[PDB]
């Protein structure tokens, strides 16, 4: 039977023989008969060696088929296993890593005993959250999976097959879940990404893994966050500025809880207070620890009440990034442009605490602010006074995000935008402008 | 030709030697070439069941078709066992066939030490003698594909799909200048990069021509169905940039040929498919004139209630076998002909007798189909149009999506490499082939010396040439009806809202729909599924159950 | 003529208004509807069986419980 | 350019409702004439951007708001009907 | 399928939906991912964040009254304080309070026997006969800590009582540990000797007819006429006529 595989590590080659004077079919009929006249052939290969020069046809008899990877059954959508050097060609139909029908009568005892390939780095079971069978669902449609058959050559030492598959997921950052099942012929190790399926309700917050066809033992990398914790307040490396100095808070959705590491009031442009009024973003360069543990004042709006309170000002260009603990590794970001009124009066809570859509959806929320009124959107003539102030400040925030969100743990190719009521008229303009694909700001739009 | 006519499995040899003599008896075969279980006479006044090789059993000759006779397994399992009782010498083998009558794939004796895989006809597959339990058995393709590679003639692999069963359309290549079979297990191997497109293939073999033909589940060619598809004017596709697949099957050179084969078979046979097991048995019964002609209800499956000529009558499942609780002389019976109330009555009564208080009884058309396909403007391009001039059969559109897109691995790739929906017919058939076969610019894509004999097909129509009605088999061809469907089918693919129908057809789970034709089975059925009533409602059925 | 009546089939005990049939855990084996414990010369190690498997030569601990893998040991450990 | 779109209005989105905070400072100093002049200036904008009478008299029939005489019951509601189906929805 | 904690521990590890202590206004140091046993008890002295506190089984809240007090001691202060109410004052023993296995209410209604968790074994008594439920006094076979899913009632006469929600696989004989030099006889109380029950899984009938042998009188047809050529010829002819087969309608098909 042909294996559905194209690369093998831990190979144990029993015999090799070149053949080029025969045809393909007649040369293949020699190649089956040679493994037949070998009492502990497990299977044979049949492939061109040195295909980069167009090399000749071999019939290499194998003793063991150690680990079998890069299956041709997930397509090529998600590879974490290198599928061979381009010098063998196990691709064309008469060629193939073939094996015998695996009889329960094994190879007789005079054959040289085979070993698994040795693990490079020593793995520990303490660095892998073991999970139960009652916490997954079979989903025969998921497509970011991988598979690696480890054959029944290692009859004993199930824990050495396990330490070999976990030593492969520990080398790749894309793999986060390792499920492996024994079966008649191999130990089928599979590999996944962070494939969760939570069922949010009011009486609880249950979560469980998405899996293709189930396995016995399930192993998972633990959660990790890119946020430091001194005195249990969060901080984060900004690229060229330094560290922020944020705030932590536990929130309630139904009956369960989640820590959201709220960095409120993060600046992204210079304050247009006086004579920087009616000019520009003018990007600011601070350095050190920015005190980011409180909301900032919002912008002056048409219809502003006369209460000159520290909740409204002109310098509102400040972001409120709301991050759950242990997000998805390449996370998702929602940019939400919303200045607010003075109906709240310096209470210390944000007018839209966007950390709940962050928590329930396992994503990052950057609640934004932008100049509305006459302090922005003031055009005159055909000169330097342009009249897109606040509208070019939305670019000043979206470029802050897709530069500095790699520190917070996000992914600036899944980042969205959304505006509230009438700002959605003036924040839909960015979807119109055709720009370079390498510098596209968002990727969704609500 | 003769590679299946010399191993004609001599039931079919004994038909033609008896049919030409003008005799009152002729033996009746199955589609494979084996004898049927029940043999009859031409007048239908004496039917008797037969052994393996044409010899009848020693007394079952009922004046009429028997109620039940013995399968080829249980013929052999009695014949071995009484030979171990008359001669009293034991033989350490007896078959272990299932309820269907044919052999189980795994076969061994009572001690169960060497269990091997066997062919469905009966002969032992040479090589797979394991020591106790085969994990999988080879099917009819992979046996024929490997014995080919050992070298018993015909150097071109009878390609197959995913379990070793033959695909119904088989395309082999041939040089016209010698009329010998083109070597394909070597030319796909020795020249891989020559098989990118047909323009890159015809420049490497300027004498070869494609030869596609229908075939049964045994791999042998059906009689008078072979086409010789020319491949000169086939242009390139957008699928050239992808890598070459493993075998010849998944190559884009193969799937264009089966689409060009079955699109011709639509205007010839009225089916966008090869004929199934029902339609082959109906043609070979009408040809030799013997009784028990089957009935096929336009879907390829067997029509349920089947009567023979002026005799007893019964009903049949979708496999060709008799339902044992029915043999009614006179009127035809009523076997499950939309009688699903009495089964559905039992689900309401078991929901009626389930505790109290609605703790679970709430949670006791499929889901996510009624509110995505039949409501959201996606089915409305299909069963709708401008006027009455379609007669578009919906066991042709669910055959149209099935044969054009055979699996979900194509619907993702055809949608990912498509920007303009008007370009979709170009990179799917290799041209604008539906209006070339609708408005008949196909003289140049086909050719002579393919076993269909176009000339004796056009004389009963008198419309045109290349150089009621009966099609490739006993079929009715309203050719005006068939040409109007393919004009609609080309306009179906030139829509932005078919690509958005095809995107949601990928997201259908596997258990509710196996193939994309089964997606078209459920969606065309879910348009009538009104939402389920209140859970405590129970319908009322008749005596037999008729809602 | 005994009519139709419920039972359990593969390797399970049958206890006698509901869910009465029991998994037959390890240390035992289903012979004929009554899961007899596995004899002293063998061991079972997994629930719901027909028979129990041998351990290497001259190995048990006490009796026909035959609990798990570390219960066929030599008489070196039966020295008392 | 590939970006998915999830779009949608409310039923409450009126330009009277978007000017709820605008009325509050007008009520503070006190200008009752800044409401009846606001609706007609909104009715002035109800047609085209050039305030064509051929569209403004056409659309003021269709929402049937030609009763700016005695009450602001039907005249204030049906104006919000008209602006929302041209500025919002 | 998971318990009240293994479902919550999964939510704590996978997507950080932690629980909280005291529910009033929890700081993020007051949250915890639940740590639990092989069964879903909440595993006394579970800890995360600020430090280590103690949480009673079957309820994720902490046992608010050093070492955290035992289950009898918090339930005695839960019944006498009248916040929880099974229906009796619990009876601790004088040191390391588990459950002293003579448990009954005011005015001696009905006294019954406990497990380690405190639940009924079952098998209860009325105050005319005080239920003697003591130690086994014989060691368990194969070095077992305790028999899972039950205790050992002893009247100087010991047997296995499977818990409420299970059945003993073999019938528990009235075994004897009446100071018999610390051993059993003729049967051992094996570990794992009770499993949770499960629904009926096969259905079967019988049938009766006879052949009425035509060739005279012949019960000499015995050699290869009992298991060979019969039980098989009557079986092929039974399934050729179609009686080893149920074919019913799943909505048409
Ligand atoms: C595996 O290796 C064998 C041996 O190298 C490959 O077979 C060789 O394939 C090349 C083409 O790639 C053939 O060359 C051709 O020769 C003919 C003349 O015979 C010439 O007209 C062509 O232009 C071309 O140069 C070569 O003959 C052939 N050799 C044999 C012995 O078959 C084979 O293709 C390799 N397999 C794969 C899948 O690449
Ligand atoms: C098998 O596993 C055990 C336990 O992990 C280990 O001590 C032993 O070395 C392994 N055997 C081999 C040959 O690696
Ligand atoms: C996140 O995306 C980047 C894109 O280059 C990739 O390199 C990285 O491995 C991804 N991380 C995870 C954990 O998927
Ligand atoms: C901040 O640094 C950048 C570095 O390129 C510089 O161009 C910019 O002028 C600086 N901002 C100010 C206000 O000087
Ligand atoms: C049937 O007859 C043929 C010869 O015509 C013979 O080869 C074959 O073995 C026979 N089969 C049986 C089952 O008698
Ligand atoms: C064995 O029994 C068969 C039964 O048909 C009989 O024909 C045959 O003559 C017997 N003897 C031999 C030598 O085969
Ligand atoms: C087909 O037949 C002609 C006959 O001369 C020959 O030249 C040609 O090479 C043949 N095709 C192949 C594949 O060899
Ligand atoms: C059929 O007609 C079309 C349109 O004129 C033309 O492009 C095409 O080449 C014709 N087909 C053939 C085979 O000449
Ligand atoms: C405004 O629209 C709603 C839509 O439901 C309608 O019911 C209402 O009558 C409209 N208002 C007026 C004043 O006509
Ligand atoms: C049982 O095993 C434990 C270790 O698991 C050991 O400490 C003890 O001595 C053994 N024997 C008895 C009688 O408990």
């Amino acid at each position: 039977t042909r294996l559905p595989f194209q690369k093998l590590m831990g190979i144990s080659i029993r015999n090799k023989v070149p053949m080029s004077e025969k045809s393909i079919s007649n040369g293949f009929f020699e190649c089956e008969r040679r493994c037949d006249a070998d009492p502990c052939c497990t299977g044979f290969g049949f492939l061109n060696v040195s295909q980069l020069k167009g090399g000749e046809v071999t019939c290499l008899t194998l003793n063991s088929l150690g680990i079998q990877m890069c299956s041709e059954e997930n397509g090529g959508a998600w590879r974490i296993l290198d599928c061979g050097s381009p010098d063998i060609e196990v691709h064309t139909y008469p060629f193939g890593w073939y094996q015998k029908p695996i009889a329960q009568n094994n190879a007789p005892s005079f054959c040289p005993l085979v070993v698994l390939p040795s693990l490079t780095e020593k793995v520990s079971l303490d660095s892998w959250q073991s999970l139960a069978l009652s916490s997954v669902v079979v989903d025969p449609s998921i497509r970011h999976f991988d598979v690696a058959h480890v054959s029944t050559a290692a009859t004993s030492n199930f824990s050495a097959v396990r330490d070999l598959c976990l030593s492969e997921c520990s080398q790749h950052e894309a793999c986060l879940i390792t499920t492996l099942q024994t079966q008649p012929g191999a130990v089928r190790c599979m590999f996944y990404a962070d494939t969760q399926s939570c069922t949010h309700s009011l009486q609880g917050q249950n979560c469980r893994l998405l899996l293709r066809e189930e396995a016995t033992h399930i192993y998972r990398k633990p959660g990790i966050s890119l946020l430091s914790y001194e005195a249990s307040v969060p901080s984060v490396p900004i690229s060229t500025h330094g560290r922020l100095l944020g705030r932590s808070q536990a929130i309630q959705v139904g009956t369960s809880w989640k820590q959201v590491d709220q960095f409120l009031g993060v600046p992204y442009a210079a304050p247009p207070l006086a004579e920087r009024r009616f000019q520009a973003p003018e990007p600011l360069n601070w350095t050190g620890s920015w005190d980011a543990s409180k909301p900032r004042a919002s912008c002056w709006q048409p219809g502003t009440r006369t209460s000159t309170s520290p909740g409204v000002s002109e310098d509102c260009l400040y972001l409120n990034v709301f991050i759950p603990q242990n997000v998805a590794p390449n996370a998702s970001v929602l940019v939400f442009f919303h200045n607010t009124m003075d109906r709240e009066e310096s209470e210390g809570w944000p007018a839209i605490d966007g950390s709940f859509l962050a928590a329930v959806g396992n994503l990052i929320v950057v609640t934004a602010s932008y100049r509305v009124g006459v302090f922005g959107f003031l055009s005159s003539g055909s000169g330097e006074v342009s009249g897109n102030w606040g509208l070019l400040d939305q670019v000043a925030a979206l470029t802050w995000v897709q530069t500095h969100i790699r520190g917070f743990g996000g992914d600036p190719r899944r980042v969205s935008l959304a505006a509230d009521r009438g700002g959605a008229d003036v924040a839909s303009i960015h979807l119109l402008t055709a720009r370079a694909t390498n510098s596209q700001l968002f990727r969704r739009a609500v | 030709y003769q590679v299946d006519a010399q191993p004609l499995r001599p039931c079919e040899l004994q038909r033609e030697t008896a049919f030409l003599k003008q005799a009152d008896y002729v033996p009746q075969c199955a589609e494979d070439g084996s004898f049927q279980t029940v043999q009859c006479q031409n007048d239908g006044r004496s039917c008797w069941c037969v052994g393996a090789n044409g010899s009848e059993v020693l007394g079952s000759r009922q004046p009429g078709r028997p109620v039940a006779c013995l399968s080829f397994c249980q013929l052999q399992k009695q014949q071995i066992l009484l030979s171990g009782y008359i001669n009293s010498t034991d033989t350490s083998y007896l078959p272990q066939c299932q309820d269907s009558g044919d052999y189980a794939p795994v076969q061994c004796d009572v001690q169960q030490v060497q269990c091997w895989c066997v062919d469905a006809e009966g002969m032992e597959v040479y090589g797979t003698r394991q020591l106790g339990r085969p994990k999988r058995c080879p099917r009819s393709c992979e046996i024929r594909n490997r014995r080919l590679l050992h070298g018993v003639g015909d150097k071109s692999p009878p390609q197959c799909s995913a379990e070793g069963e033959f695909m119904p359309v088989q395309c082999k290549f041939v040089n016209t200048t010698d009329m010998m079979i083109f070597d394909l297990v070597h030319s796909y191997n020795r020249f891989p990069d020559a098989f990118v497109t047909f323009s890159s293939f015809q420049r490497r073999f300027p004498e070869v021509s494609g030869y596609c033909h229908c075939a049964d589940s045994q791999g042998r060619e059906l009689a008078e169905t072979g086409l010789e598809l020319l491949l000169d004017e086939i242009y390139d596709t957008i699928f050239a940039g992808l890598d070459l697949p493993s075998t010849f099957t998944e190559t884009t050179l193969y799937r264009i040929l089966q689409r060009r084969f079955l699109a011709v078979q639509s205007v010839i046979s009225g089916r966008f498919r090869c004929p199934t097991k029902c339609e082959v048995e109906r043609f070979t019964a009408t040809s030799f004139g013997h009784p028990y002609v089957p009935s096929c209800r336009r879907n390829g499956d067997y029509q349920a209630v089947q009567c023979q000529t002026e005799g007893p009558c019964w009903c049949v499942d979708a496999q060709g076998k008799e339902m044992h609780g029915t043999r009614q002389q006179g009127e035809p019976p009523s076997c499950a002909e939309g009688q699903s109330c009495a089964s559905e009555r039992q689900q309401a009564l078991s929901r009626l007798y389930f505790g109290t208080s609605g703790y679970f009884s709430q949670h006791d058309c499929p889901p996510t189909i009624k509110e995505l396909f039949v409501d959201s403007g996606l089915l409305r391009p299909m069963v709708e149009g401008q006027s009455q001039q379609f007669s578009v059969s919906e066991n042709l559109l669910k055959e149209a999506i099935r044969a054009i897109f055979p699996s979900r691995g194509l619907a993702r790739l055809a949608l990912q490499f498509t920007t303009n929906p008007k370009r979709l017919q170009q990179n799917l058939f290799g041209g604008k082939f539906l209006v070339n076969v609708g408005q008949f610019n196909l003289s140049g894509a086909l050719g002579t010396r393919g076993t269909f004999n176009f000339s004796q097909f056009f004389q009963q129509l008198g419309l045109a040439s290349f150089l009621p009605t009966v099609g490739s088999f006993g079929f009715e061809i309203n050719l005006q009806e068939n040409q109007n469907a393919l004009k609609f089918l080309a306009s179906l693919l030139e829509l932005p809202e078919f690509l958005l129908f095809l995107q949601h057809a990928i997201s259908v789970p596997e258990d509710v729909a196996r193939d994309l034709g089964d997606v078209m089975e459920t969606v065309l059925s879910s348009q009538t599924c009104e939402q389920t009533p209140e859970r405590l409602f129970v319908p009322s059925c008749t005596t037999e159950g008729s809602y | 003529s005994p009519r139709t009546w419920f039972g359990c089939s593969e390797g399970f005990y049958q206890v006698l208004d509901g869910l009465g049939c029991v998994k037959c855990p390890e240390g035992s084996y289903s012979q004929d509807e009554e899961c007899i414990p596995c004899p002293v010369g063998f061991y079972q190690e997994q629930a719901g069986s027909l028979a129990c498997v041998p351990c290497p030569v001259g190995r048990t601990t006490i009796s026909a419980g035959a609990f798990s893998q570390t219960h066929c040991v030599t008489d070196c450990q039966r020295n008392e | 350019v590939e970006v998915d779109l999830l779009i949608g209005s409310s039923q409450d989105d009126g330009l009277i409702n978007r000017a709820k905070a605008v009325k509050q400072f007008e009520e503070s100093r006190g200008r009752t004439s800044s409401k009846t002049a606001f609706y007609q200036a909104l009715q002035n904008s109800l047609g085209g951007e050039d305030s064509d009478a051929r569209v403004e008299a056409a659309a003021t029939w269709y929402y049937s708001l030609e009763h700016s005489t005695d009450d602001y019951a039907s005249f204030s509601r049906a104006l919000e009907n008209a602006t929302r189906d041209y500025f919002i929805i | 399928c998971p318990t009240t904690c293994e479902k919550s521990r999964t939510s704590g590890l996978l997507s950080s939906w932690k629980q909280a202590r005291s529910q009033e206004n929890p700081s993020p140091k007051d949250l915890f991912v639940p740590a639990c046993l092989e069964t879903g008890e909440y595993a006394r002295l579970q800890a995360s964040g600020a430090g280590t506190w103690c949480v009673d089984p079957a309820s994720g809240e902490e046992l608010r009254p050093a070492q955290c007090p035992s289950l009898c001691n918090v339930l005695k202060s839960g019944v006498l304080s009248r916040r929880v109410s099974p229906g009796y004052v619990p009876a601790c023993r004088a040191e390391d309070g588990g459950f002293s296995p003579v448990q009954c209410d005011q005015a001696q209604g009905s006294c019954w026997c406990v497990m380690d968790s405190g639940e009924e074994v079952p098998g209860t008594r009325v105050t005319g006969g005080q239920p003697a439920c003591e130690s086994p006094r014989c060691p368990l076979p194969f070095n077992a800590s305790e028999v899972v899913g039950g205790t050992i009632l002893c009247e100087t006469q010991c047997q296995l009582l499977c818990r409420q929600g299970s059945w003993s696989v073999f019938p528990p004989g009235p075994l004897i540990c009446s100071l018999e030099s610390g051993r059993w006889e003729s049967q051992l109380p094996q570990p794992r000797a009770c499993q949770r029950p499960q629904l009926w899984q096969t259905i079967q009938t019988q049938g009766h007819f006879q052949l009425q042998l035509p060739p005279g009188k012949m019960c000499s047809a015995d050699y290869a006429d009992l298991l060979q050529t019969f039980q098989v010829f009557i079986l092929d002819e039974l399934t050729a006529r179609g009686f080893c087969q149920i074919q019913v309608k799943t909505f048409g098909t």
